[PDB]
């Protein structure tokens, strides 16, 4: 059962790793968007 | 740079809105951030003096 | 659910202070529903919340 | 004389646990030897995103 538990652990760890990498790419994309975005009043004045 | 993404499409459901010939996607991000450890960067702190 | 926190997440001082401020606001703000108001959309938004 | 008409018993309205909606609240399993347990705790293999 130890090989079963190790395989289950490493597969759920790699799946969580891939999904967290996708979430982090979403987060860094949103960070770059909110960095490169002036608010409403700036562009409304412009 | 626009030579990327040809011949690849799929249908998917997400809500649109109609604002004077401008059709805009509307989408919130609680589903990507519930049970997480980082605060969502749309939750901002703003200072006022 | 209004402030992003769970059981395993540690809490700072000012975060718990805002928790208690929202306690003091919401215990008086929504103590009784059918005693104060009878708007349909407010009770619907309450049950949705 | 005096008349005694038809006597009336109370026809009891029955009720069951799985008929009401509260059985939609829980997931009830039936155990055959529940008195033998000292204690049993349920584990949660919970991942965190």
């Amino acid at each position: 059962i130890l090989n079963v538990e190790a395989m289950h652990t490493v597969l759920r760890a790699l799946k969580n790793t891939a999904d967290a990498m996708e979430r982090g790419l979403i987060h860094s994309f949103l960070q770059t968007l909110l960095r490169k975005a002036p608010p409403y009043f700036v562009v409304q004045t412009l | 740079l626009s030579q990327a993404g040809a011949h690849s499409l799929t249908p998917l459901s997400m809500d649109v809105i109609r604002l004077g010939e401008k059709t805009v996607i509307m989408e919130n991000l609680r589903r990507v951030y519930k049970n997480t450890d980082t605060k969502d960067p749309l939750e901002r702190n703003v200072d006022l003096t | 659910v209004e402030n992003a926190t769970l059981a395993r997440q540690a809490l700072n001082r000012i975060q718990r202070s805002n928790i208690l401020q929202s306690f003091k606001a919401k215990m008086l703000a929504t103590l009784f529903l059918l005693n104060r108001t009878r708007d349909r959309d407010y009770v619907l938004k309450f049950l949705t919340r | 004389f005096e008349a005694i008409f038809g006597t009336f018993c109370n026809r009891l309205e029955w009720v069951y646990f799985l008929t009401s909606g509260l059985a939609a609240a829980a997931h009830a399993i039936k155990f055959h030897d529940l008195n033998k347990l000292t204690t049993g705790k349920m584990l949660f293999h919970v991942q965190v995103p």
